[PDB]
């Protein structure tokens, strides 16, 4: 389909790619190589954003804290972490920083020795143990579903960040419950119009 | 209370491991494309005899070509990190954010 | 008559008439609305 | 095709084919055809909104003066208490209009893009003229004759002038339109714009 | 208030300035008969000063530690009458002038010797053009979309 009904689609976007709805007003993907890089970047971003949403929502829904509150055990000299209400014996900032740096630097490396363009985004193999990708038609439709769900997760991350900035000290689940309490008074309106009656 | 020898040795070891097994390929493929040159030719080819590269110094019997210059660079990075850790842990700085 | 109207359309004469009218307008505005620092 | 000023020739681009053409363009705003096509749509939508606005300010005040209903003034209805608070209402209005006005704009850019609805692809708007959708927007099937368009444009222009009069009268008197009319008709020769200055 | 300034209705230096101005004006009043025309003219100046200071008090201006009004430009919604509204009015008048000039320069461009209409002005043509600046924002915008504003060389 098309993102803007009644608008001609750009020449460099012909709809053959998964989830291609002809959205590129600024013309960032005119160069084919840049478009190919952007595709893999978008899929990699979508997967991280999709992983983030349950990890932001579930701990707060269980009362374990808040996606912003959970990061403030650091910035305290004696700070120790907590998992499901249980202290982490090694959960101190200098240790976790080194472990995170080493592990992520090692796994992001050797993601880069993959030179086949199609397998930079869809490696398969050990990452596809159940074999969903063997059927080509199903593989293509699953690609479309992955990109479409990822875009929604990306938008939800911005929702989380802007809600946190707009209402400090609150969480996404708290915001949803507050809206569901009085939907006609707890909205975005008192934030874009910040309680300032001009007359 | 932090042992200086342990911290320095561990940081140097980690830096050398990263430089030898993780970031080696990127560094080599980047130095391959950046050779200083003036007017389309290298400094030595221009006539600067003091700009000749030391072939007898950069060669090594490492299976991937790790040499003394890589050791010096990654060890300097490891020592810098180690001394940052020691100097940042000894002080009692508390950013009172919360 | 035509030539005199052509002369009165020359740049200096039109300029002095226009700036005289402007000066009179501004002077009368300042006479009836003096000492204006802001716009109420 | 009439003359807004008897004697003045009509501009060349005003051919007398458009509804409501009286040769009125002293400032040459519609000389470029691309600008005239835009100004036709602008006039239609502004007249249509001003019509409803003038009705909304006038009629409930007339019915309040007669005692049938009791509603606040048009300039005072804003700070009344409703079920949804002003900011929420504004946000809903912004979203709904951001949809409908872009749908309308796509038709101005090219005539026949947005005739088909997305959700129920079975239906579609029959081909029409810009600013005159019809079909669903004309449920009672009133025929769009030249007379009807001329009446619509005349009443719309009168409505825009009425809206401007309402705004200036409230700014310079502080009261509503109908009470200004009552005060004037009570003693016409001492209740004019001169006595308010 | 803003930037440590106090409103001129509260500041004592403003009132002291007003008192000293009236005292300076009243010293020359002693040299004339109470009924003479110079005595009538200095009294008008005294009333003008009183009205000026009362207006500066009423408009809600901010005064420094010197008793003089200070302008606030940053964009405060209670100080728009000092820069924002006058600036908008100036930008409306200047755009009017510029647009009327541009239209007249365009109208005489296609003639045999167009330099003669630049020293001897075609007054009827100028009269035609002049009142088109009342809607100058609309036309200036509209030639931006179409592309009749900027010469693409
Ligand atoms: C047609 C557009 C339109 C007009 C002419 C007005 C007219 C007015 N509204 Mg208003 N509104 C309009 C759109 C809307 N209003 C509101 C909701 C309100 C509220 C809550 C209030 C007003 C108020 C006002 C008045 C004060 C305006 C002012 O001085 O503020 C200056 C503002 C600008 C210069 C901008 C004025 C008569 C005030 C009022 O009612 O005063 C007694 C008031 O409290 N309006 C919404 C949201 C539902 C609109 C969206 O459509
Ligand atoms: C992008 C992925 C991501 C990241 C970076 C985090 C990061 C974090 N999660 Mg988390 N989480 C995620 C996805 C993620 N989560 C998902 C997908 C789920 C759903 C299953 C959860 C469910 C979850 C719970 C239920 C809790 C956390 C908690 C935490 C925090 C403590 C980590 C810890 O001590 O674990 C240590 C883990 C190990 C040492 C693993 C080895 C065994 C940390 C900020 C805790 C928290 O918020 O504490 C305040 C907590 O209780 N997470
Ligand atoms: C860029 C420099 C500049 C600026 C911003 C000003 C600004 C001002 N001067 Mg000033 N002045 C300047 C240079 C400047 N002057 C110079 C160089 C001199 C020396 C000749 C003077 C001499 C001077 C005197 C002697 C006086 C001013 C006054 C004023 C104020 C006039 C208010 C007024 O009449 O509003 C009313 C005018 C309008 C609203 C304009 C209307 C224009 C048209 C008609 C509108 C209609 C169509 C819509 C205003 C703050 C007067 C004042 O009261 O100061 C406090 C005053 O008495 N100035
Ligand atoms: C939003 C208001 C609006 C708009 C867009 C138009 C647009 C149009 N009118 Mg129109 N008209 C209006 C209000 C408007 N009118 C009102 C209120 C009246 C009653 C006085 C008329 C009476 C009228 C007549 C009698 C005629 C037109 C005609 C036209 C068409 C050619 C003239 C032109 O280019 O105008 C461009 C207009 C604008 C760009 C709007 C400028 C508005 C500025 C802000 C002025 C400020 C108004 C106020 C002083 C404050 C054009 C489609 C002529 C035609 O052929 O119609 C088919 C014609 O004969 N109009
Ligand atoms: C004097 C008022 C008036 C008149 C004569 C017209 C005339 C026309 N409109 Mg129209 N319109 C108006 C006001 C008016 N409009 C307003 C205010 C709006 C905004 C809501 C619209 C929105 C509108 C749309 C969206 C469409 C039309 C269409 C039409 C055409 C066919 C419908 C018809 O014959 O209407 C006859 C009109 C009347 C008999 C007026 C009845 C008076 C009512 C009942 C007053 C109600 C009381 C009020 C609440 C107070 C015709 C040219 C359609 C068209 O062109 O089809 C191709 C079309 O699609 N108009
Ligand atoms: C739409 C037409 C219209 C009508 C019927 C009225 C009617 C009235 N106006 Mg009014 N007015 C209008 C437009 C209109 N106005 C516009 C557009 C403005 C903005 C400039 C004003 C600004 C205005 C002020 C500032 C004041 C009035 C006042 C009044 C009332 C008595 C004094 C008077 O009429 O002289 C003044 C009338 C005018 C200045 C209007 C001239 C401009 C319009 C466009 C004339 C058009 C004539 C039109 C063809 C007639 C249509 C008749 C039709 C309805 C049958 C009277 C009820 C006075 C009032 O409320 O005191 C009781 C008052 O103080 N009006
Ligand atoms: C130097 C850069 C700069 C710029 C470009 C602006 C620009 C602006 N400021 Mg601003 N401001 C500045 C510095 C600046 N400010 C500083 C340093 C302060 C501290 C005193 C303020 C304090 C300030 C206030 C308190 C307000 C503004 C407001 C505004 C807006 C004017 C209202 C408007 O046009 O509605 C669009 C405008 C966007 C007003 C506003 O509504 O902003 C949204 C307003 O109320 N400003
Ligand atoms: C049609 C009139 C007109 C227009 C539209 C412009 C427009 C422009 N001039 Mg400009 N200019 C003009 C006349 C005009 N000028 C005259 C007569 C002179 C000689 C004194 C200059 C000297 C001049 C210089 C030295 C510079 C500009 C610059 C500019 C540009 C930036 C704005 C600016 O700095 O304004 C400032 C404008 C002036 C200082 C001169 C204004 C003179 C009056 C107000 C204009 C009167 C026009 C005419 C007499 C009225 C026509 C009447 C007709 C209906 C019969 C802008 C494109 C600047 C530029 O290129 O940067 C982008 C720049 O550095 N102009
Ligand atoms: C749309 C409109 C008004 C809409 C009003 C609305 C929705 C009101 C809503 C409310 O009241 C209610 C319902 C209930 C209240 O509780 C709340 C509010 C919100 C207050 C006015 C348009 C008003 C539009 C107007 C007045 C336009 C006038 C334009 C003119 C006269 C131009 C003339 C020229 O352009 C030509 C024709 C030819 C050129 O050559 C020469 C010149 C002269 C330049
Ligand atoms: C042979 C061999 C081996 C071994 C190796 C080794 C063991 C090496 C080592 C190496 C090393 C061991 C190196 C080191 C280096 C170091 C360095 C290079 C350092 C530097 C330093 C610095 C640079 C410092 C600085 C400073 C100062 C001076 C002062 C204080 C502060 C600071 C820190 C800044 C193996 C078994 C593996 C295998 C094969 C065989
Ligand atoms: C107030 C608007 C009308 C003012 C008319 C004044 C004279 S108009 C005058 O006529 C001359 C020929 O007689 C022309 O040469 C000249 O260009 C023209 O400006």
């Amino acid at each position: 389909a098309e993102w803007f009904p009644g608008q001609p689609r750009p020449d460099h976007l012909d709809g053959s790619a998964p989830a291609d709805f002809g959205f590129d007003p600024l013309g960032l993907g005119v160069e084919p190589e840049l478009l190919e890089r952007y595709k893999e970047s978008e899929v990699y971003h979508c997967r991280w954003a999709m992983l983030a949403v349950p990890g932001i929502l579930v701990p707060e829904a269980l009362g374990l804290g808040n996606w912003v509150k959970a990061q403030e055990w650091a910035a305290i000299p004696g700070g120790q972490a907590t998992y499901l209400g249980n202290p982490v014996p090694w959960g101190t900032l200098p240790t976790i920083l080194v472990i995170e740096f080493l592990a992520i630097a090692f796994v992001e490396h050797q993601r880069t020795l993959e030179k086949d363009i199609e397998k930079k985004k869809y490696p398969g193999g050990a990452f596809d143990p159940l074999g969903f990708s063997k059927d080509p038609k199903k593989f293509e439709e699953y690609k479309v579903k992955e990109i479409k769900n990822g875009r929604l997760a990306m938008l939800a991350f911005v929702g989380f960040c802007v809600q946190q900035s707009a209402r400090p000290g609150t969480g996404p689940v708290e915001n949803l419950l507050s809206h569901l309490a009085d939907p006609w008074h707890n909205n975005i309106g008192d934030i874009i119009i910040p309680r300032n009656i001009s007359p | 209370e932090l042992n200086p020898s342990l911290v320095i040795s561990l940081s140097t070891g980690v830096s050398l491991f990263l430089g030898r097994f993780v970031f080696f390929n990127f560094q080599r493929e980047n130095v391959g494309k950046q050779v200083p040159s003036q007017n389309g030719i290298s400094h030595f080819e221009a006539g600067d005899e003091r700009a000749k590269e030391y072939v007898s110094l950069l060669k090594s019997n490492d299976p991937v070509g790790f040499n003394i210059v890589d050791v010096l660079a990654w060890g300097s990075i490891g020592h810098i990190v180690a001394y940052y850790i020691l100097a940042t842990s000894s002080n009692g700085y508390d950013p009172n954010f919360f | 008559m035509r030539d005199l109207k052509t002369y009165l359309s020359v740049a200096p004469v039109l300029s002095t008439l226009w700036f005289g009218a402007l000066a009179g307008l501004l002077i009368e505005i300042n006479r009836f609305f003096p000492d204006a620092l802001t716009f109420p | 095709k009439g003359e807004w000023l008897p004697g003045l020739p009509s501009p060349a681009y005003l051919d007398g084919s458009l509804p409501g053409d009286n040769g009125f363009d002293p400032l040459g705003l519609a000389e470029d055809p691309e600008n005239l096509k835009w100004y036709i749509q602008a006039e239609l939508v502004n007249s249509r909104w001003a019509m409803l606005g003038v009705a909304g300010m006038l009629l409930p005040e007339v019915f309040t003066y007669l005692g049938i209903i009791n509603v606040p003034k048009w300039y005072d209805a804003g700070k009344s208490e409703y079920f949804a608070s002003s900011s929420t209402l504004f946000v809903i209005e912004f979203i709904l209009f951001h949809y409908v006005e872009i749908r309308r704009w796509q038709d101005i850019k090219n005539p026949g893009c947005v005739n088909q609805d997305p959700i129920f692809k079975n239906y579609s708007l029959p081909p029409h003229e810009c600013g005159y959708p019809g079909s669903v927007f004309n449920p009672l099937n009133f025929e769009p004759t030249l007379e009807a368009k001329e009446k619509e444009l005349a009443n719309g222009r009168l409505a825009m002038l009425a809206f401007l009069g309402f705004i200036v009268q409230h700014n310079v008197t502080g009261k509503g339109p109908f009470d200004n009319l009552v005060q004037h008709v009570a003693d016409p020769w001492h209740n004019t714009i001169i006595n308010t200055i | 208030d803003i930037s440590g300034l106090t409103p001129c209705k509260d500041s004592k230096q403003f009132a002291k300035r007003e008192k000293q101005q009236i005292k300076k004006l009243e010293s020359s009043l002693k040299l004339y008969a109470p009924e003479s025309a110079p005595a009538l003219a200095l009294n008008a100046q005294i009333e003008k000063t009183k009205r000026r200071f009362d207006n500066y008090g009423k408009y809600g201006l901010l005064c420094g530690s010197d008793g003089l009004p200070h302008l606030i430009v940053n964009g405060d919604q209670r100080h728009w009458g000092e820069f924002i509204t006058p600036g908008i009015l100036f930008l409306y008048i200047a755009g009017w002038i510029g647009w009327v000039g541009r239209s007249y320069l365009i109208a005489i461009s296609g003639e045999k010797k167009p330099a003669m209409k630049e020293i001897i002005i075609d007054v009827p043509l100028a009269s035609r053009i002049i009142f088109r600046g009342f809607i100058w924002p609309v036309a200036a915008y509209r030639e931006f979309l179409n592309g009749d504003l900027i010469a693409k060389d």
